[PDB]
RNA sequence: AUUGAGUGUUUGUACCACAUGUACAGGAUAGGUAGGAGCCGAUGAGACCGGAACGCUAGUUUCGGAGGAGGCGCUGGUGGG
């Protein structure tokens, strides 16, 4: 079940990303270190 | 049930009757047959269940003409700080030390106090002070830097307040030998800081009852709006 | 308590979608489903523990009393009266309280205003938990369980299955709550001990929620039972007891049954006219349009037509043992145990089992069942005496405490065998409900039930011939319990077991039973009720 | 809504009477808080006898009989109280 989904900034809050992931091979949330505009800094971004 | 004595001042009293304050303490001036100089309570039902922790009350009030008995206060004090509460009129001032001639003797005193920061003494008795209400609570004052205004508040007559769980809280307001003037006006000091202790998170109705009573005699209930 | 369009999914599993409840309050409220049902779930939900993904959950302000699933041992050498003082917070604020005063005499005109205020809190949440208790708890032990002195001072990692479940239940007490979430309150407790828990529960005047796959237990309890559904991910709640629940669950299940058979008479009716117009010769210009016609009705039918939910789906066990029962299993002689520092439990005790033979170790909660079993397999070492098991005897051990599985590896790490290979595995679990990817789940995140169906699915793959359960069907929904029983009653093998559960060893049919303390080898019957009395 | 009287039964609410409060220790059945050194009694006290209720089985409460004057508390130790 591949499905759409938001990467949050664990920082600000911010919604900044729409990306996509299957939900069988990644159950947990998806986690990535992207650049948040918002506080223009690389920062843990998680799905919410 | 009762006495004829208690009868007598039953037939003196409607039950049914919300009496004025002006009524209610001179009343009370004869419904106070008892064999002494009875003291004057007042009992507020406040509608607080102490049960949230917000809701918890808890105080003192310096009653501007005093109940009419005096306060032994035993201060605990550092440095020169100890002769000042000796200055300001305490009854008997303990050093650090002083705790263990606590423990087993000086019973039978009102109050105590710490300035402030005995309190890191004070806390190992406080399970013999804690029980017994003589604990110093920040809450009601007897904790301040301020020890030469707490020593001589006392001596004034500053009288404490407490909601029980139940959602009751009494107070004496002075003898029943007190002028009605005198004795109007500390029901009234009592009426004010109640309403300024009010917690932000109360609903509905404040008062739901004040009651004015004697040691001996029976409830008389009083508006709060008079 | 109310919850509004409640939603939770573990990875891809979901647990609720779009579920709903509100319970009125002075409700006891029983709570059913099967393992994993998500039934610990919903308090985790009510303690703030876990957020919903989306929904909202309602609580109410008052304090709440939690009996965990689990007993939570943070340390192994906490004592008991340690693991009870910690439910109330009086230990906790005095260490606070203390510190608050050493801050007092180290910052002089800064931080007292906020120090001031911290003081007071908390000497007066101290008074609103009356210090008194140290003297209650004492005596709440003797007044509650019977709960002896001697475990009073003993580590609590020590104490038998039964006897944590009484402290477990004591400490919720002791923190004197005002709602009750109960996790199967019963799980380790004996026959007398239940009682005592019953009557508490039907005086307690207070919300009390019951998690429980006793049925007899919670009838006598609940007023309103919640059905946590494991396939349509909902709740329902209806009002009665658990039979009153059965039927009107059943009746429901019935009617809704009945419906999407209706619905299907009706697609067909409508597919075999279109089959009918779509063969006929294109010259039949009104047939092949009324065929048409019919082909619109035939879709909107097909999107409007309920789908039946997929009934959950029962365990299914085959134990067989590979090889075969002897005359003589297990030789115990003369054996005598203590743990070091406490009374000797049994002195020169000696039995012998006979071979495809139900053999029941009665007791009572603290009188050295599970201890006579763990001798058995090796884990305690015999004061005195011999235990012998012939050549042929193979043996397969059922822990009380689930104590046989690795927490931080998986379903299928935990079953892998040398012996067995991957389809192999896969093929049992799914017999014991787990599918597909729901074995590559870990075990720490699994519930108490669903962990038990690990341990005996450990216990099948062995294929021994002689079977030690201590406690099998604890942890147990109430279906997995009667197939738990029915197929050991066609076990072609010895059977040691411990079970505190009247219908569970019925349906074994237990032939010898060995009652303790009193060492006495007997023959099976209702005489089991005697002993228990005596 | 037009549409008004009642009775009875079952229920929700609020007063009003009554009664209930036994953890362990402790004079022994201290429910919370405050006041309290005084309180009650030929407006017939204690003690005694009998009926009744509760009951954790220890006792507690109440009614009546006879009798006629005395009792309880503070002080005292126990206890978180
Ligand atoms: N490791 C241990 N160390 C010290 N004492 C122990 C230990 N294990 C058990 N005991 C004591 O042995 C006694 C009985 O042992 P056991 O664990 O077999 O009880 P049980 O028969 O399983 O009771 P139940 O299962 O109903 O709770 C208990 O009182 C327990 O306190
Ligand atoms: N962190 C998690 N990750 C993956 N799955 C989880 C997680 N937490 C819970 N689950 C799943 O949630 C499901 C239901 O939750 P829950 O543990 O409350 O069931 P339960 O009804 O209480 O079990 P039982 O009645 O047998 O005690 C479990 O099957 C469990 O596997
Ligand atoms: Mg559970
Ligand atoms: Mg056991
Ligand atoms: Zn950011």
């Amino acid at each position: 079940m591949r499905v759409n989904i938001t990467l949050e900034c664990t920082s600000c809050k911010e919604r900044n990303y729409l990306t996509n992931k299957n939900k069988r091979n990644n159950p947990d949330r998806l986690e990535k270190q992207k650049y948040c505009p918002r506080e223009r800094k690389v920062t843990l971004h998680r799905e919410t | 049930k009762k006495s004829k004595k208690m009868q007598e001042a039953l037939k003196k009293v409607d039950a049914t009757k919300a009496y004025s304050v002006e009524e209610a303490v001179a009343l009370a001036k004869d419904t106070n047959i008892a064999k002494f100089d009875a003291t004057v309570e007042v009992a507020y039902k406040l509608n607080v269940d102490p049960k949230k922790a917000d809701q918890q009350i808890r105080g003192a009030v310096v009653l501007p003409n005093g109940t009419g008995k005096t306060q032994t206060v035993l201060v605990f004090a550092k440095g020169e700080k100890a002769k000042e509460a000796e200055a300001a009129g305490a009854d008997f001032v303990g050093d650090d030390d002083m705790v263990a001639k606590i423990q087993g003797g000086w019973f039978d005193f009102d109050v105590v106090v710490a300035t402030p920061d005995m309190m890191a003494t004070v806390g190992k008795l406080g399970r013999v002070l804690g029980p017994k209400g003589l604990m110093p609570n920040p809450k009601t004052g007897t904790v301040t830097m301020d020890v030469t205004k707490a020593v001589e508040e006392v001596k004034a007559g500053k009288v404490t307040y407490r909601v029980d769980k139940a959602g009751n809280i009494h107070v004496p307001i002075g003898k029943v030998s007190f002028d009605n003037e005198k004795l109007v006006e500390n029901f009234n000091t009592i009426n004010d800081v109640l309403l300024k202790a009010k917690p932000s998170t109360a609903k509905g109705q404040y008062i739901k009852n004040i009651s004015v009573t004697t040691t001996f005699g029976p409830g008389i209930h009083v508006d709060q709006a008079s | 308590m109310r919850g509004q369009k409640m939603n939770l999914t573990f990875g891809l599993e979901e647990v609720y979608e779009d579920a709903e409840f509100h319970l009125g309050d002075f409700d006891k409220v029983g709570i059913v489903g099967v393992n994993g049902a998500g039934k610990t779930t919903l308090f985790r939900l009510l303690l703030r523990e876990l957020k919903l993904d989306k929904g909202k959950i309602t609580i109410g302000n008052s304090r709440i009393g939690y009996l965990p699933q689990e007993i939570i041992i943070m340390d192994e050498k906490m004592t008991v009266l340690e693991f009870l003082a910690e439910g109330r917070p009086i230990k906790k604020m005095e260490t606070e309280l203390n510190y608050i005063y050493e801050k007092l005499t180290v910052v002089d005109d800064d931080k007292q205003d906020r120090l001031l205020k911290r003081m007071g809190w908390l000497q007066e949440q101290l008074e609103y938990f009356d210090c008194y208790e140290a003297e209650s708890i004492l005596l709440d032990l003797v007044d509650s369980m019977q709960i002896d002195f001697d475990l009073f001072d003993q580590p609590i990692s020590e104490l038998s299955g039964g006897q944590k479940s009484k402290i477990s239940f004591a400490k919720v007490l002791y923190s004197k709550p005002e709602i009750l979430l109960l996790d199967q309150p019963t799980n380790h407790l004996d026959s007398s001990t239940k009682e005592f828990v019953t009557k508490y529960l039907k005086s307690y005047r207070g919300s009390v929620l019951i998690i429980s796959h006793d049925i007899d237990f919670l009838n006598q309890i609940i007023d309103k039972i919640m059905y946590i559904d494991k396939v349509t991910h909902k709740i329902s709640i209806y009002e009665g007891d658990y039979y009153t629940y059965k039927k009107k669950y059943s009746e429901n299940q019935l009617l809704r049954e009945k419906m999407i058979i209706q619905q299907e008479k009706e697609v067909k009716e409508l597919a075999t006219f279109v089959q009918k117009a779509k063969q006929a010769s294109q010259t039949n210009h009104a047939l092949k349009r009324m065929g048409l016609e019919r082909a619109i009705r035939l879709d909107k039918k097909k999107k409007n037509l309920t789908k039946r939910d997929k009934v959950y789906k029962r365990v299914k066990m085959d134990i067989k043992p590979n090889r075969e029962v002897a005359r003589t299993p297990l030789k115990v002689e003369n054996v005598t145990f203590h743990y070091p520092g406490h009374p000797i439990l049994y002195k020169d005790l000696s039995f012998q089992i006979s071979g495809k033979e139900r053999f029941l170790v009665v007791g009572e909660n603290g009188v050295g069942k599970s201890t006579l079993l763990k001798l058995l397999m090796g884990i305690n070492i015999p004061d005195k005496g011999k235990i012998i098991f012939n050549d042929k005897t193979d043996v397969a051990y059922y822990s009380q405490e689930l104590e046989q599985l690795d927490e931080e590896k998986t379903i299928l790490e935990n079953v892998k065998s040398d012996e067995y290979t991957d389809w192999k595995l896969r093929a049992t679990l799914s017999n014991f409900l787990f599918y597909d990817d729901d074995v590559n789940k870990k075990v720490n995140v699994l519930s108490p039930g669903e962990k038990a169906r690990i341990v005996l699915c450990k216990v099948l793959l062995q294929k021994a011939n002689l079977l030690i359960l201590d406690q099998p069907t604890n942890h147990l929904d109430p279906e997995t319990q009667s197939i738990i029983g029915a197929n050991f009653n066609l076990f072609e093998g010895t059977i040691i077991v411990v079970s505190h559960n009247p219908s569970f060893v019925e349906q074994i049919g237990i032939n010898r039973m060995l009652i303790l303390p009193s060492g006495n080898i007997d023959n099976y019957s209702p005489e089991l009720l005697e002993y228990y009395s005596n």
